[PDB]
Order: C-alpha cells, then structure tokens, then sequence
C-alpha cells in the first residue's frame, strides 16, 4: 500500500 | 566558470553519505543562488532536496546556471579521499573539479570526476504536524522499531509524536513527549516505511536536530539543517 | 500480576547478550523471590543457569509463579533497544519491556510455550579460582586461535595444541587479583567454544569464578551486582 | 641455541602484521648480527627485507646460524596471543614465543611448528637514487589507500619543489602533491623522476605504518622502488617494488 | 565430550 | 608489470 512522491509532487 | 570554495569540507563529506546510498545518480543544479539537488530514489517512495545557499560558501563564483549530472557513489568516493580538516573547492563543464587543500600540510589533491548526461515540483504546503526533535533521538526510533517492523505508524497530537511497529516478534510504541517542540493544528496518523527512514537518518550527523512535518494524506517532510547554509529534506510517501 | 523495575536496565541488556547466542530459548521462571533462567545449550554440553533475586528489583511484585517461554534472540532484539541508561520494567501470553529514558518506549513480545528441567547438586569443588573476568576472556579468546580444546590445570595453567603448534598461558595467585582456593590440584580438559560463548558475559562482572573437580562439570560464575549471578556449567571432555 | 628478548613486544606484533597479508611463507634468519627475514611476495613483483639487529634486543643468544620455516599465518596468529606491552621472547624444529604480561603475573609460551623451506635469496645490490622522499607515513598510507578508490595505478613524480602521486580510472582521475616543507616532507634529488608502480601492493606495504611515523621512499628509472619503515633503534622493514 | 545430564 | 627478479 505503498504509495509514491509523483502522486503528491 | 564555477567555484565554489568550503573551508568546512566535512559538510560536504556528511551530504554525500547521506546521499549516496539512497540516490545513485543525481543532478547538480549550480548557480549564483547556490547549490541544489533534487532527486527520487529509484522507487520513487523518497525524494531529496538539497539547498547550499551561495552564501555558506566561503567564495562561491557562478557565471552560469550548470547541470552537473552525477554518480553520487562515485562523488562519495572521491569525497572519502579527503581528510575532515580539509579545504573543499568545487570546480567545473564535463568535468567536476574537487580540489582538497590541507589545513596543515604542503598537500593538495585534484580529483576531476567525470559528469554524464542526466536527462517535480515541491508545492508550497502548510503542515498539521510539525514535530522538531534530537536528530540521534529520531535514528535511534527508527533504527530500533526497524528490529520489530517494517512500518512505522506515527500518531502526532498536542501531548507528543508516537512512533509504533509491529511484526512477528511482537510491537513497538516510542512515545515522546512536550527538545521535542510540536507545533499541531491537526491530529495526524500517517505510516511510513522504516527501511526508507533508516536511509534519510543517515543525514543525522548534520545536524543535531530533525524536523519532520506531517499531514493528513502527504509525504513526511524530514528536515536537516546544515549549519547556516542550507537544508537536506527528505520527502516520504505515506503508506495507505 | 508480574512487575519489575530495573533501573540499572543494563545489567538485562548484558544478560541477553551473554545467553542469545548460547541458547536460543529459554523459560524464565518468575516467583516472589526473583527471576531464574535455567537452560541447557542445544547439544547439552552446557548449562545457563541465571539468578536475579527480587531484591535487587527497585520494585518487585509477583503474585503468582510464572514460567514464561522466550526466544532470547527475540528478546535480544527487543533490549537492543533499551539505551544503557534506560529504567526497564517487565511486566506480564506476552511480557511487556517498558523502557524509561520525555521518552517512554514500549514493547510486547510474544511468548512461547515450553515445557523444559535438571537439578543442580551443592558441591564441593578441588579448585576454586578467581580472576579478572577481561583476562579469562582473552584467555579463551587466544587460545581457541591454537586449538579447540583446553586443559585447565589447577597458580592455574591453561593449555591448548593444534596443528599451528601449542600454548600454556600461567597465571600466579597475586579486583585484578588472581586467587586460588585449592584442596587438591586437578586437570580437567574443556572445549573452547563453549567458553568463548560464556566469556560474553565478561560485561556483567569484573571478575569470573571458575570451580573445577575431577569428572564433574567446570563452573564458569559472573556475578551480577547484588542481586545474583550468571552461572555457566561445561561437561568436561 | 637462541634466545632473544623483546621489551618492546609490540615491534615484533606489527611486524607480523606488516608481513602476513602480503607474505605467507618466509624463512627467518636467525644469526649473531639479529633476526633478518627477506621473502617476495608470490608474484614476485614485491620483495620485503626485514632486519631486527640484535642490539636492539635487550637480551640476545644465537651460537648457531639459523634458518626457521615459518608458516607468517601462523606466527601472526600466535602473537596476536601477546598483549601490546608484553616482553615477548624469541627462543629455539620449533620456534618457542614467550610472553611476559608488563603487569599481572601471566607467562604465555607458545611453541611453533617450524617447516623446511628452501627460499632461494635474491641479492639486493644498494646503488644511489635519483629521488629520495621521507614522509609522514600516515600520510603516505592515507595517498595509497585514496587513490586506490580511483585507479589500479599510480603514477609517482618527483621533482625539486615536491612529489605528485597521479591515479586514472573509470571514475576520473586523481593528483595529490606534496611540497617538501617528524611531520615534514623532505625531497633529497639529484634527477626528476618519473614511475608506475601497482597501488595493491603499495597498500601491502602501508600496513607497516604503525611500526615508524615517516617512511622513505628510494626511486630511480628502471629500478625497483623502496618503501622503507625504520623500527626503531634496531632495523627496517624494507619493501621493493617493481615498476611497470 | 561429555554431557551435562551424566553430572546432573 | 615487470618482477624483482628481472632487478635483482
């Protein structure tokens, strides 16, 4: 469930 | 062109350590402001922002912005050859010059490292939680719940931050209260992966304190300052 | 139901270190008169046995005897994060390792049934030697580099051959002070990787009692403080 | 018989261990004059030459010249046995290691199976150098040690005003300079040169620092290097190193 | 080498 | 990479 900078950034 | 000249060239040793096992290769991004780096580690879970203002540079001489595409293992490694009482000087532009001047002895090292081609933006965020603590302190929380999980849960509120892991062995709570100041708007509840956190603590020699900054459904913010010339941050995506 | 607090929590963090590695589960017998760890290693060549007297608790409470399966490795891990100026409570399926620094860390470790097991006769012993718990480690350590075996003989000598060749390390009766409490002298042979293995609890006293007859297992004997002592028994070859 | 007394044990410790990693089987000569040892390496690009007079030993007996096998390995491990201030005595098949703890009654003997070799000396002629550096050699362990991060080989200059250890690989490439100035760097010169010599071995050599605070450097075109550590006030341990 | 449970 | 011998 690891979820990744790009999606926020 | 470029030269940017540290009579404490430790803190230039201390970034490539904190760097070098968490970014391979990594863009220098060099100008009159000063030297920044930017950089996701390959799983894109982390990113890095390293700012060395200009000004904590004791000569610092930009006639250009660069782009000094980089190995940090191999920048690491030229960045061992020099003693922790030396004079840095950065120099450049398919090279990077790295010249290590004795502090006491009739001993100057060149080392010019070879550059290769490397082909996001941080929005502006206020933050629920800021928790400001012992830099060791937040190493010794993530290194040790390491031994128990692989996730840490960190449970911010107006008494204090709790850290907690759980795995086969069994669970973990840090709790800390109140230097650890907390600046809190909002209760936070946020997991993050313990084996990223090990890495970003590897900045802890430079600087005695962390700030870490948190929100509801954000990257952790964990923040180094170096000394009166910049900042190491480190951004990590919540679990979940 | 069981509380201790130890505020000299390094004394549990050196006792860990010297049994993690020697044995790898244990069952701690928890009473009002104190924690007992008794445990044969796996080939049952020796035998762990610890005393931590509710005395030496800064605060003791037991109300019933427990017989609490560990896996000291687990526990190990768990103590590894205890600092060594940390006040470590336990408190009990699970055992809770509550560790006082502002910082409070706590921990549960689940436990494990085990059903485990020897009685200990008082004896008397031919030798009784007394030393620096630092020079019987170097001692074990040195010698294990010329041969797997020992022979102790009771001042106290210490031998050792192999294919490198030999060695006799001599020690003569003098806190650093060497004494030797001697009836009849004897020569018992032991095998240096089980010492090695006790010498790991060299942390926990400055001084190591080592108590030897002929054909009767060797007492290795660290003494903890004033609240017990770590006893190692080696089956002589 | 012999029999040679070491106050200073720590000498014949770091001797071992200056010896052992680079050298695993050697022939002790045992004379009146001290201890000598001279062995290449297995490659025969290095030769060391160690000598230990015996009026450097606080007590020394030999009636007879001596030629004693020995496994370096071995007798590494065997005096890793001695603490760093115990008299450590010398005594001969086998080759006896006693150790004298400085306080605390404790005597370690240690009897050391010798083996039969057959270790042809090689003549080492002394002739004069165009360069000769004496350095700090914690300074020269340190310019080995760096440059081995960025190449296989080094490329050592000497010149009036100073000496420049130059190293190239994948990674770019490195130049140190020392200027000549116990912490000073002194250049007696009589014609520049210029060699390459293999930093693996030169790190070999390097782990003789501990037995001398400088180290000499002796260098002339088409002759092998010397890396000399003075120990003490009773001999060398000397190291040759074959250019490329 | 002996065992523990022989002495004990 | 010569050899001591082809020195000494």
């Amino acid at each position: 469930s690891q979820r990744c900078i790009p999606e926020f950034f | 062109m470029f030269e940017a000249r540290l009579v404490q060239g430790s803190i230039l040793k201390k970034v490539l350590e904190a760097l070098k096992d968490l970014i391979n290769e990594a863009c220098w991004d060099i100008s009159s402001s000063g030297v920044n780096l930017q950089s996701m580690d390959s799983s894109h879970v982390s990113l890095v922002q390293l700012t060395l203002r200009s000004e904590g540079f004791d000569t610092y001489r930009c006639d250009r912005n660069l782009a000094m595409g980089v190995n940090l293992t191999s920048m690491s490694k030229i960045l061992k050859c020099a003693g922790n009482e030396d004079i840095i000087t950065l120099r450049a532009a398919d090279t990077l010059a790295l010249v290590f001047e004795a502090p006491n002895q009739e001993k100057v090292s060149d080392y010019e490292m070879k550059l290769m081609d490397l082909d996001l933006g941080i929005p502006e965020q206020e933050y629920s939680c800021v928790v400001k603590m012992p830099s060791g302190e937040f190493a010794r929380i993530c290194r040790d719940l390491s031994h128990i999980g692989d996730a840490v849960v960190i449970s911010c509120a107006k008494d204090g931050v709790k850290f907690s892991a759980s795995g086969e062995l069994g669970n973990g709570n840090i709790k800390l209260s109140q230097a650890v100041t907390i600046e809190m708007n909002e209760p936070v509840q946020l997991t993050f992966a313990l084996r990223y956190l090990n890495f970003f603590t590897k900045a802890t020699p430079l600087s005695s304190t962390v700030t870490l900054s948190m929100s509801a459904d954000v990257p952790l913010v964990v923040e180094y300052k170096i000394a009166d010339m910049g900042h190491l941050k480190y951004y990590l995506a919540p679990k979940i």
